[PDB]
């Protein structure tokens, strides 16, 4: 079940994304946020290892 | 968040035990001097000194 809904929101995105790049949108906002995040985190995963 | 404070928390113990390792080696070497020598070092004797 999963693997089909995950599937299916991936062919739908892919659909629409020209539409998103246009941005001006809250979810465009979110993703910035996101990319900064991560980052961060991995940073932070890798100092823990050493 | 999460992962702040544990990486935090492995800086302090680390320090912590590099300090107790130390003194943990600084004993190890005082053992192995005293049994050395104590290694290294009946009535008829006892009498004279009396």
């Amino acid at each position: 079940k999963l693997a089909l809904d995950r599937m299916r929101l991936s062919t739908a995105l892919k659909k629409n994304l020209e539409k998103i790049s246009r941005q001006s949108s809250v979810l465009m906002d979110n993703m910035k946020h996101l990319l900064e995040l991560n980052k961060l985190i991995m940073k932070s995963q890798q100092e823990s290892w050493d | 968040s999460t992962k702040e404070s544990k990486n935090e928390k492995l800086k302090e113990d680390l320090e912590r035990e590099q300090r107790w390792l130390d003194e943990q080696q600084q004993i190890m070497e005082s053992l192995n001097v005293l049994h050395s020598e104590l290694k290294n070092k009946s009535e008829s004797r006892i009498f004279n000194e009396l």
